[PDB]
């Protein structure tokens, strides 16, 4: 085939102007004319968050819930004062 | 995508256009190189035979069986390049392409920025209707006698007119916006 | 920079896998034409063969001369 | 759910094995990860199933990244079939790319290890069905397969990339962050399953075929899969066998079940519930 | 997987167990007064530890130790090793009970295969 | 040339995937869900110019 | 930075020469832009298919059958893979 | 070739040929680029349903056929194996697990009240 | 095997025998398509690419489907059988399945309330 | 300023390749430092009871009669 | 009430009275505030209804509609302020006013306590709609849209004339307060299974039902955008609250004569659902859009439960804003497009960047997205109707794909893709048409953070 004498003509000219637009395109000097900071965010949004559990969440009921805590065999209770009592000693020390 | 499609294919296109898909679709199966570049002369070889045929319906049977061939032992996934329709990439960046005649209904205040840019521009759109009574007249004057129509369209043929139907080809979005 | 070009020179198909398919596609008679091209593959800098336990094994060498020191300490 | 659980294991496991988009090869493996996720569920051991989902996050994670490296230094090319020798051409993202894949593949000692394998012989140990069971191992071994067929495409290999090469991953922004998941890829299973807390009463007690099966598995999967890609670098051709392609066009979910209902959804509404 | 199942499935199960009924005959049958399992932890120890249900075994006292050393040892998760492989080994002690108790089975049930024949003496 | 857009959405991502996590009645925990899902959507679809991520 | 630098058509343009030159049919002391594959050089009408696909995988995309049915002479190849390509130089 | 006249509406608008969007050439530059049709050429009646973003019509390098049976069959095989496995499943020589008390009969949350028909499991 | 298309999964251009026809009768169509094209398409490329325009490109070939499509209906409709009995089926068909779906568990639950035997537990709400 | 290079093995930068050698030395430095210290991969540390050993006694099995 | 109506008859004078230059913003602005009197009614702190007078009533139902009805003349007036702008200064005031008159009647039909007050009313608000359809529809079609809208609501409002003073006759008073305290209880006869289809089936046609909901289409497609947020906003919500006032009566007979309508309205929910799935006008999608999610509140105003009526409460005020605000945005794609097709125009996200964020969240009220009072509405006509029959979660759950499906394609058609190449260049967005979005989801954002409002009789 081969480009068509007629075409390779309205693409070399074409492809002429396409070239132009594109140097236009480009942006002359000055075109554009106009006319720890951590502990800020961090810091700042946390005093609030701490206002707000301690003070609605904790004053309200059943707002903040936790599992028991674990108690475990001859461990102390430091609210009551009880100490759990020690275990049946286990008999094997078979490793 | 730039060039207008012919009305109908001629043998030799068809013939051609294999050797692409031919080739294309061997370098999935072969993902090596030298195991390729081996498999694939080895194709040239195949089309290279039967390239002297004068007997064009043996032709258009050694096409046709071809063809077959090939259907049957295409890879699933071929190796398609990444911008290419079909592709990864293809229409990607689209997205930030638009179409330019947008440009015009901008604030004074946004334009009043990017100064030199629209002294520009005012030049293009100055010579888009600086020619169009030319141009269509070009191309009525050259309709040729009514009858086989191509979507080809014509050069300039004179100076100072500019080669026809061109706002859209030149003007073109930019491919990779970014 | 006007980035510079290798020299098409430099490419040549002896010495790489590209090679010995070069070979029997002659056995066969055919040329192999574009070999030439698909040669900087081989060519050099990625010229050694990989091998999969080199890149299992990578650093393996420094991991167990740190394990020595650090079960000797 | 072990049920189905097992299905999508091994049915996305056998579709990477073909696929030849690197990004598209970690995606399946994401869903054969929870595949297996899916299985411990189903086998009613939870505690395990989300020690594996924390363990999941940090390798999958690193190597989509790993592919990210990869895909943006070469041209945008997104395919195994064009991409090679990035061992030598970029060590950072290639050994950051085989840490992730031994994690991957349960590589003894690394995060993937403290929890899959207590998956693995769960399932050695529980009752089980029996397709269940077997699709699920060897579902583990093709992970390796398909892990073996990133690394030898994209990284052990002759290049195959485009011949102008502009690979740049000095950037602070890859590494660092590239750098710190691998941190945690080396570290995390030793840290998350010593502080958990002390679930599941996991079954220790094994023939030791089962206690190692998860082991020996990756390793062969590995090993029958590089003999595999040993074997096409030959001059002779094999293409790829009739089921085959079944696998690489995702089992032909894909090609049947989104051209049909789809089309007799649609034509339903414009031809029957609308205009009639 | 294993060759106990190709017994049952394979061949013949008659004198293959059933899973769902491994104590099936009678508890007592081959032992005189044979000792009941002990627990060592205290119905409320348990459940002053939290232990999950499931993990209240009769190694659930071996946990509860554990436990305590590892809240006890807090930053440190790597120094409550033996406490571990105790728990361990109790329950290895018990995977292993579980697997004394389904081979008596087993062999109990080809007692009775046994027998049958034996005791279905021609005449 | 939206790299900020595109940070802000992996965020409100995060803001809906731990929704999703620590969510205790479910009515929440479907807000996580379908949230995840549209942000998806708009994240799958990042390039809304091509087809293929409408599709 | 990651992205490669821009194409310029000075570049493009010996890019295309090169390949050529590596075409062991195609002379590689005569290859010389405006020198028609068909008419000059003696190619076939087979090699075109190759020489374009070598260029498709120098330059990483796909020249269009319809428009590549026709890069025949070794420089419309340096302006259409550009013009492809925005390079304006 | 205007659409069968059923009297169901369709009218005089053309039976154009049912193939979708997807196919058609992907590279040359449609008027509608999205549409991939040009201006002035008869849409199909069914263009809502064959964009792009719908349904597809392109073809297969496998048979469409041998695509269902394949699929179904796979599902099939794996369905009926799943359950040769329920049939014959896998489990380790181990017997049933101990649990004290009365399996838990109380912290099953069991009536406190009514104590439960003692289990007891003896050693060995 | 040979490719089979179906009405999904067509027959792709090459494999079809229409193709790899010359009939120069089938060429005269061939290119006398392209004419129409072609014509169409320079009457959208010298309108679309019109300085002074502000006007809306139509594209009537849109209209024509839009309007055959929701106002050439009706004015084209003859009842005929397949197009009632088929008109009927399914209209009044599922809305006729579903009674006896809903109707047959309403009445299943209320006898189940009636007698007693239904739950309801925890369920303070409705 | 990394150049790009046409057909040559792109140059690389000294961190790039000791930061890769890091990350993967101490993978190994870890996989072998845990299997010195708890090598129980392989056998965990409980052993198999032979299951097929276990004398007609221990089990329960009465004298056949 | 009578704020929240002499001081809106008072607009009309001063629509008139008005310079012809600055009538827009006098009744734009009085409006606003005349919206801002109408949230006093909100302050219930107990749960007596407020009898204001004898005729003139406001209680849970009436008062989150009133509020929506005040609202919405503002937005209408401001969504008109540019086609009808062309007109000649007598032909705006006339609009102007017959805006104007709908909420008068509006907010008095839904604060009324006589029924009849209600029908009178009621079935007077078709004259303001259908002069706004048709002396102002552009399409050519819009007589036929007219003929169609008066007389399905016609040939469904006599039926209700005479039910209403049949029960006078019957009970001997139509006031709704003294009607629910007194023993009104049908006794299943074949006439009575007549009354109770002559009271609903007036309601059930404006409120359209899949059988008879083809008025709506035709009249939204050809309706100029202030009369297309009417109808949808405020007129089919009309039926809803008739529905829920009438049925105190006939309390019997819809526990067995509710099936048909049910079953006609779920199925119908499906199959409206879908052939939104393609239909190439915009303005024809939003419509079916709005049957459907109208054919969920007429399956819970009858299944009758605590938590239907509010479900239906909840998703009708929320469907009215975001309906309107997916029918004000169609518009000003209509208005720079010049076509409804739908096909046309796509990817303007790429032109109008905002437009495009209101197109989003307007399609996210319209599926159901959870931290929205539309879920929290669909979620409860969903529990019920499940309650009423397990199996209805199939043909409910047929329907949430469907409204996925077309919620997202509206936006993946008309809001993205690539730019249509060329149609009139599109002049970019005005202020008001973005704050005339704006107004609608900043209230439906405020109204999802407190649900109780809008919460029904019911709850
Ligand atoms: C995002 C979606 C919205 C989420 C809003 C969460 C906060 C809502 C809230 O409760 O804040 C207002 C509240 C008002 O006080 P009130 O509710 O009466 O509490 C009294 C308790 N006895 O509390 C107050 O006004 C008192 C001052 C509080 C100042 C700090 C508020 C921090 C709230 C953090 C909530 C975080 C959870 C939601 C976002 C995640
Ligand atoms: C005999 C006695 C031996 C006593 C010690 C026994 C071995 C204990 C080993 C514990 C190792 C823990 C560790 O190294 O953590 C690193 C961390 C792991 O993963 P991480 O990022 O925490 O993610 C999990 C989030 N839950 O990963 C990270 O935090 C990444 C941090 C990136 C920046 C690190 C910069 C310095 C790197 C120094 C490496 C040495
Ligand atoms: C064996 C059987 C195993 C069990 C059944 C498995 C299948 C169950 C149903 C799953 C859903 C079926 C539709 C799935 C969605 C879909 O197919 O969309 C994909 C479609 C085309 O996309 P695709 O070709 O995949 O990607 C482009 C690649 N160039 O992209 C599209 O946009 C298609 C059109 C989507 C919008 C309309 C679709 C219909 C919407 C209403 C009906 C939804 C499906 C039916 C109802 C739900 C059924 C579960
Ligand atoms: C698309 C998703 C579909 C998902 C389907 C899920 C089905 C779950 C199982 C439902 C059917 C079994 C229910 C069993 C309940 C307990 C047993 C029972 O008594 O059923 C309740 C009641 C009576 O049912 P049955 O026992 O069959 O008595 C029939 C007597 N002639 O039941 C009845 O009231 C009678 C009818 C029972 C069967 C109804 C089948 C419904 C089919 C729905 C089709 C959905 C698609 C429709 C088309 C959509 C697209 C256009
Ligand atoms: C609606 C009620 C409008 C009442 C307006 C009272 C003030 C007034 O005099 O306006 C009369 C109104 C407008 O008249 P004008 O201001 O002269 O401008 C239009 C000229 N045709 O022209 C009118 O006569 C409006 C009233 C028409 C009669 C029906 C009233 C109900
Ligand atoms: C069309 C949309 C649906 C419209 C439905 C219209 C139904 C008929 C009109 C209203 C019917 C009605 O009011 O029902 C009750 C009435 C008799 O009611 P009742 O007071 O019990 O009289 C018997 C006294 N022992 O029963 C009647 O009024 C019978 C009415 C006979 C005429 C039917 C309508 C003909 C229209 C032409
Ligand atoms: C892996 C993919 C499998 C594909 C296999 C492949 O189809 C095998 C095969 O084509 S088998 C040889 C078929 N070969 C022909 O069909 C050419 C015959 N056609 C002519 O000879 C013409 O008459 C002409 C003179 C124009 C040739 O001239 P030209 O070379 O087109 O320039």
């Amino acid at each position: 085939s081969g480009y068509t004498p007629d075409e390779k003509l309205r693409l070399q000219q074409l492809r002429e102007l396409r070239r132009r637009w594109l140097k236009d395109q480009e942006l002359s000097p000055r075109e554009p004319v106009l006319p720890l900071f951590a502990v800020s965010h961090v810091l700042i949004p946390m005093w609030f968050v701490h206002y707000y559990v301690k003070y609605h969440m904790a004053t309200k009921p059943y707002t903040i819930v936790s599992s028991k805590p674990r108690i475990f065999p001859g461990d102390t209770i430091l609210e009551t004062g009880e100490v759990i009592p020690p275990m049946r000693d286990f008999p094997d020390q078979h490793h | 995508a730039f060039c207008a499609p012919p009305a109908y294919l001629t043998h030799q296109q068809k013939v051609l256009r294999l050797y692409k898909r031919a080739l294309r679709h061997l370098e999935s199966w072969c993902i090596h190189r030298d195991k390729y570049r081996y498999f694939a002369c080895l194709m040239r070889a195949r089309f290279e035979e039967h390239k002297n045929e004068k007997d064009m319906m043996r032709a258009t049977q050694l096409l046709r069986e071809a063809e077959e061939e090939f259907w049957q032992n295409q890879h699933p996934q071929p190796y398609i390049f990444p911008d290419s329709p079909g592709g990864t990439s293809f229409e990607r960046y689209e997205c930030y392409k638009v179409p330019e005649w947008c440009l015009d209904y901008w604030h004074p205040s946004e334009k009043a920025m990017y100064p030199d840019y629209f002294s520009k521009r005012e030049q293009w759109k100055k010579l888009r209707m600086e020619s169009w009574d030319r141009e269509v007249k070009q191309l009525q004057e050259e309709t040729s006698p009514d009858g086989i129509m191509t979507e080809a369209l014509p050069p300039a043929r004179r100076e100072g007119d500019l080669p026809p139907l061109w706002w859209h080809i030149v003007t073109r979005p930019r491919e990779r916006p970014t | 920079g006007k980035m510079e070009l290798p020299d098409y020179r430099q490419w040549k198909i002896e010495g790489t896998p590209l090679e010995t398919v070069q070979k029997k596609l002659a056995a066969r008679g055919l040329r192999d034409p574009w070999a030439r091209n698909e040669a900087w593959r081989y060519m050099g800098g990625f010229a050694g063969n990989i091998t999969f336990p080199s890149v299992i094994l990578k650093g393996f060498k420094w991991g167990f001369a740190a394990f020595v020191v650090a079960l000797g300490a | 759910m072990l049920c189905l659980g097992a299905l999508t294991t091994l049915f996305t496991a056998i579709c990477a094995l073909t696929q030849n988009d690197i990004k598209k090869i970690i995606a399946f493996s994401t869903s054969s990860q929870l595949g297996l996720m899916m299985v411990t569920l189903g086998m009613n051991q939870p505690h395990l199933a989300f020690l594996h989902i924390c363990t999941h996050a940090f390798f999958k994670a690193m190597l989509f990244m790993c592919s990210g490296s990869i895909i943006h230094s070469l041209a945008d090319e997104q395919d195994i079939r064009k991409m090679g020798n990035i061992t030598k051409i970029m060590p950072f993202t290639s050994s950051c790319l085989v840490i992730g894949s031994l994690a991957l593949t349960g590589m003894p000692f690394l995060t993937g290890f403290y929890s899959k394998d207590l998956i693995i012989e769960a399932i050695n140990t529980c009752n089980t069905n029996a397709w269940a069971l077997l699709i699920t191992l060897i579902a583990t071994s093709m992970t390796a397969m398909y892990s073996m067929r990133i690394i030898y495409f994209v990284t052990m290999t002759k290049p195959r990339f485009p011949p102008l090469i502009s690979i740049n991953e000095n950037d602070p922004d890859l590494m660092n962050p590239i750098k710190r998941l691998a941190f945690g890829s080396i570290f995390a299973g030793f840290v998350i399953s010593y502080n958990i807390p002390p679930t599941s009463i996991p079954v220790l007690t094994m023939p030791w075929f089962l206690k190692t099966t998860a082991l020996i598995i990756s390793v062969l999967g590995f090993l029958i899969a590089l003999e595999l890609n040993n074997l096409t670098m030959k001059l002779s051709m094999n293409k790829a066998n009739p089921y085959s392609s079944f696998s690489t066009l995702l089992g032909f979910f894909p090609s049947i079940i989104h051209r049909i209902t789809p089309m007799k959804s649609l034509n339903l509404s414009l031809k029957t519930s609308l205009t009639l | 997987m294993g060759a106990h199942l190709t017994r049952r499935y394979l061949w013949d199960a008659s004198v293959e167990p059933d899973p769902e009924k491994i104590p099936s005959f009678p508890p007592d049958l081959g032992f005189p007064e044979r000792k009941e399992r002990v627990m060592v932890a205290t119905q409320q120890e348990m459940m002053d530890a939290q232990l999950t249900l499931q993990q209240r075994d009769y190694c659930a006292h071996y946990l509860i130790r554990l436990l305590k050393c590892k809240r006890d040892s807090f930053p440190n998760f790597l120094a409550c090793k033996h406490e571990q492989h105790d728990w361990d080994y109790c329950e290895h002690l018990d995977y292993v009970k579980r697997m004394k108790e389904f081979e008596r089975e087993r062999r109990l049930l080809q007692r009775k295969k046994r027998r049958a024949l034996k005791e279905a003496r021609v005449a | 040339p939206n790299i900020n857009r595109f940070i802000k959405y992996l965020t409100l991502f995060l803001i809906t995937m731990l929704i999703l996590t620590s969510a205790n009645n479910m009515f929440q925990l479907f807000i996580g869900w379908e949230g995840v899902g549209i942000m998806s959507f708009l994240l799958i679809g990042w390039w809304y110019g091509r087809t293929d991520a409408n599709t | 930075y990651s992205d490669a630098p821009p194409l310029t058509l000075d570049g493009i343009k010996d890019r295309v020469l090169y390949v050529l030159k590596l075409y062991d049919k195609i002379d590689p002391e005569k290859l010389s832009v405006n020198s028609h594959f068909m008419k000059d050089l003696g190619l076939d009408s087979l090699d075109q298919v190759e020489i374009i696909m070598a260029m498709e995988d120098e330059f990483g995309f796909e020249i269009p059958d319809i428009d590549a049915e026709k890069l025949m002479c070794p420089q419309e190849i340096v302006d259409y893979i550009a013009d492809k390509k925005d390079v304006y130089e | 070739e205007p659409y069968p006249d059923d009297g169901m509406g369709y009218g005089d608008y053309p039976m154009l040929p049912n193939r979708s969007q997807h196919e058609r050439d992907p590279w040359y530059q449609w008027d509608h680029s999205e549409l991939r049709m040009n201006w002035g050429e008869p849409i199909h009646w069914d263009l809502d349903m064959y964009i792009r973003n719908r349904v597809d019509t392109s073809p297969t390098p496998v048979s469409w056929d041998v695509m269902c049976k394949h699929l179904f069959g796979f599902v099939a095989f794996m369905v009926f194996m799943f359950w040769v496995g329920h049939v014959f499943p896998s489990y380790q020589p181990v017997g049933p697990k101990q649990y004290p008390y009365n399996n838990l009969y109380l912290e099953r949350g069991g009536d406190p009240t009514k104590e439960p028909e003692p289990v007891v499991h003896y050693d060995i | 095997s040979k490719y089979k298309p179906a009405p999904l999964a067509t027959l792709p251009s090459t494999l079809d025998p229409a193709e790899y026809d010359v009939s120069p009768e089938t060429r005269r169509a061939q290119v006398e398509r392209l004419s129409i094209r072609a014509r169409l398409k320079r009457e959208y490329l010298l309108q679309y690419n019109d300085p002074k325009r502000v006007s809306h490109i139509e594209d009537p070939a849109l209209i024509r489907w839009t309007y055959a499509r929701s106002a050439n209906i009706y004015p084209n409709f003859r009842p005929t059988p397949k197009n009632s009995l088929l008109g009927a089926v399914a209209g009044f068909g599922p809305l006729i399945f579903w009674y006896y779906v809903f109707k047959t568990d309403r009445d299943r639950k209320e006898r189940l309330i009636q007698e007693g035997k239904l739950d309801r537990k925890f369920n303070i709400s409705y | 300023h990394i150049q790009p290079r046409y057909r040559e093995f792109p140059q690389l930068t000294r961190s790039q390749v000791i930061q890769g050698e890091f990350l993967s030395s101490l993978m190994w430095f870890w996989i072998l430092w845990r299997f010195w210290h708890d090598s129980d991969a392989v056998l965990g540390h409980f052993s198999y009871p032979d299951p097929s050993q276990w004398t007609d006694e221990e089990l329960g099995i009465p004298p056949d009669d | 009430m009578l704020k929240i109506i002499l001081p809106s008859l008072m607009l009309l004078p001063l629509t008139w009275l008005s310079s012809p230059k600055k009538t827009w913003t006098n009744v734009t602005s009085y409006s606003f505030l005349i919206s801002l009197t109408s949230l006093t009614l909100l302050w219930q702190t107990d749960e007596n209804y407020k009898n204001f007078s004898n005729m003139f009533s406001s209680d849970p139902l009436s008062t989150p509609l009133i509020i929506l009805t005040a609202w919405l003349l503002p937005l209408m007036l401001m969504a008109s302020q540019n086609h009808l702008k062309k007109d000649n200064n007598v032909l705006q005031k006339l609009y102007i006013s017959m805006l104007i008159s709908l909420q008068i009647l509006l907010i008095m039909t839904f604060s009324a306590t006589e029924l009849i007050m209600f029908y009178i009313l009621f079935e007077a608000t078709l004259i303001p709609t259908l002069i706004i359809i048709t002396r102002w529809g552009n399409q050519t079609e819009r007589l036929n849209a007219g003929i169609y809208f008066l007389f399905y609501t016609l040939i469904g409002s006599i039926p209700l004339l005479i039910a209403l003073i049949l029960i006078q006759n019957h009970v001997g008073t139509l006031n709704l307060m003294i009607l629910s305290f007194t023993t009104h209880t049908l006794d299943a006869s074949w006439s009575n299974n007549l009354l109770w289809l002559a009271c609903m089936m007036a309601f059930l046609i404006k409120m359209p039902l899949y059988g008879v909901h083809l008025w709506l289409p035709k009249a939204h497609v050809e309706a100029p955008i202030a009369g297309s947020m009417i109808l949808a906003a405020i007129l089919l919500k009309l039926g809803s609250y008739g529905m829920i006032r009438i049925s105190i009566i006939l309390d019997p007979l819809t526990k067995y004569m509710a099936y048909p309508f049910i079953l006609l309205s779920l199925w119908g929910m499906i199959m409206t659902s879908s052939i939104c799935l393609r239909q190439t006008d915009l303005k024809s999608l939003i419509a079916y859009s709005s049957v459907s999610h109208m054919a969920l509140v007429i399956a819970s105003i009858m299944i009758q439960t605590p938590w239907s009526f509010m479900g239906a409460t909840m998703l009708m005020i929320a469907h009215g804003l975001t309906s309107s605000l997916l029918f004000c945005l169609a518009n000003s794609n209509y208005e720079r497009i010049h076509s409804r097709t739908m096909i046309m125009a796509r990817g303007l996200q790429m032109v109008f960047p905002l437009m495009a964020t209101w197109w989003l969240m307007a399609s996210l009220a319209n599926l159901a997205l959870p931290p929205s009072i539309n879920l929290m509405g669909e979620l409860f006509i969903t529990m019920s109707l499940f309650s009423w029959s397990n199996f209805t979660i199939i043909l409910m759950g047929i329907n949430i794909i469907i409204t996925g499906m077309y919620s997202m394609y509206m936006i993946i058609t008309t809001q993205r893709g690539k730019l249509t190449n060329h149609m009139i260049n599109l002049q970019p967005s005005h202020t008001r048409e973005l704050t005339l979005m704006a107004l609608h989801m900043i209230p439906l954002i405020l109204l999802t953070t407190s649900p109780k409002l809008i919460t029904g009789l019911t709850m």
